[PDB]
C-alpha cells in the first residue's frame, strides 16, 4: 500500500472506463439494448421512439 | 392530395401507419403536417351494377 495514490487514480479511470462501457448493456426502458434489434424487429415509426 | 379509398382504410391515411395503400399507394412521412379529411361518398362513388 505504499503506492496506493497512482493506483487509485488508475483504478478510478478504469472503473469510471467500465461504467460508460456497461451502461450500452442497458435498455433504458427500451424493448432491448441492442440498435441492431430494433432496427431489424420494428418499423421506422417506433423504432425512432 | 384527393383520392377515393375504403371505409376501413381511412385509419391507413396518417403519419406512421402499417398498411396496404400506405406502402403501395399513398404513403405519408413520419414528420407530416397537415390534415386528412374523410367523408363518406356511397351516394356519389358507388353504382348497383
Amino acid at each position: 500500500s505504499a503506492l496506493g495514490k497512482l493506483q487509485d487514480v488508475v483504478n478510478q479511470n478504469a472503473q469510471a472506463l467500465n461504467t460508460l462501457v456497461k451502461q450500452l448493456s442497458s435498455n433504458f426502458g427500451a424493448i432491448s439494448s441492442v440498435l441492431n434489434d430494433i432496427l431489424a424487429r420494428l418499423d421506422p415509426p417506433e423504432a425512432e421512439v | 392530395d384527393s383520392f377515393v379509398i375504403r371505409g376501413d382504410e381511412v385509419r391507413q391515411i396518417a403519419p406512421g401507419q402499417t398498411g396496404k395503400i400506405a406502402d403501395y399507394n399513398y404513403k405519408l412521412p413520419d414528420d407530416f403536417t397537415g390534415c386528412v379529411i374523410a367523408w363518406n361518398s356511397n351516394n356519389l362513388d358507388s353504382k348497383v351494377g
